């Protein structure tokens, strides 16, 4: 799960 | 309509995750908040993700919820799932909307 936008 | 309702709505800029460059970008070419719904074939029992751009009510997702899906609760306003295809984000305007999402995709999940 790739990490969050920011 | 007919075939399926909607058992929520959320408010939540809709992204998917470009694998090849290493960045989430927004579904659809365009950044802006979308109106979320989960929506549940009656007749069925399967349940669908469709969002459509507040402004211009273009459809930026319309995906599946398969059976045994893992949904991460990332954080509490950015939530994330995958399939065969793309990696999905919802960034949601609120915590209430993440958790009124959230609260609909688990009871799906649960009942797939």
């Amino acid at each position: 799960x790739p990490p969050p936008p920011x | 309509s007919m075939s399926e309702q909607s058992i929520c709505q959320a408010r939540a800029a809709v992204m998917v995750y470009d694998d090849a460059n290493k960045k989430w970008v927004p579904a659809g070419g365009s950044t802006g908040f979308s109106r979320v719904h989960i929506y549940h074939h009656t007749g069925n029992n399967t349940f669908r993700v469709v969002g459509r751009k507040i402004q211009d009510h273009q459809v930026v997702i319309n995906c599946a919820i398969p059976k045994g899906l893992k949904y991460n609760q990332a954080t509490q306003t950015f939530h994330q799932w995958r399939d065969a295809r793309q990696v999905y984000g919802l960034n949601f305007g609120s915590k209430e909307d993440a958790n009124v999402f959230a609260s609909a995709m688990m009871h799906a999940l649960e009942v797939l």
